[PDB]
């Protein structure tokens, strides 16, 4: 029973880090979009000023 | 991290080509505005009254 319990905690914890894990690539993929963007938007003002 | 540092490398390369072109333009202006045109108004001044 104690490690069933254990067994569920530790499934807790692996939602928990999943979880993490999920917001950590969300926010990867927000990363790669906003430098995308960004980066373009910066070339459109500097390209204007050029 | 990467994408992070990317973005504060992008803001920094940004904002110094952005003063890098601000400052090309408006001294090539100074150029023409207080070399050139003083040329101009002196090479009229020489045609008309000379």
């Amino acid at each position: 029973i104690t490690l069933e319990k254990d067994i569920k905690n530790l499934k807790h914890d692996i939602n928990e880090k999943t979880q993490i894990n999920e917001k950590l690539e969300l926010e990867l993929s927000e990363a790669n979009s906003k430098f995308e963007l960004s980066k373009q938007e910066n070339e459109r003002l500097l390209v204007a000023q050029r | 991290d990467l994408q992070l540092k990317n973005l504060e490398k992008l803001s920094q390369d940004t904002k110094e080509e952005s003063r890098l072109n601000d400052t090309k333009l408006m001294d090539l202006q100074i150029k023409y505005e207080n070399e050139i045109k003083p040329k101009i108004d002196k090479t009229d001044i020489f045609i008309q009254e000379e």
